[PDB]
């Protein structure tokens, strides 16, 4: 632990590239959150929405 | 567009609907339309 001042330099770009990634499931009010399946089952409509 | 049609199919003209009209007899695009008019004809078709 003597090079902290690299470490978390590292460490938090690799959190932001992980919080990044993880967004991908959130809902944000939606249906559902993967698009394939939403658009799989939904009229153009309301898919669209 | 002019045509006669049952009473109840009325319901299918519109965008965004199925049944048979929308499928296989006149289908909407999804745009903006002038207007939809439409009035009885029992005294000049049945």
């Amino acid at each position: 632990s003597a090079l902290g001042k690299l470490q978390d330099v590292v460490n938090q770009n690799a959190q932001a590239l992980n919080t990044l990634v993880k967004q991908l499931s959130s809902n944000f009010g939606a249906i559902s959150s993967v698009l394939n399946d939403i658009l799989s089952r939904l009229d153009p409509p309301e898919a669209e929405v | 567009d002019s045509f006669v049609i049952r009473g109840d199919e009325v319901r299918q003209i519109a965008p965004g609907q199925t049944g048979k009209i929308a499928d296989y007899n006149y289908k909407l695009p999804d745009d903006f339309t002038g207007c939809v008019i439409a009035w009885n004809s029992n005294n000049l078709d049945s």
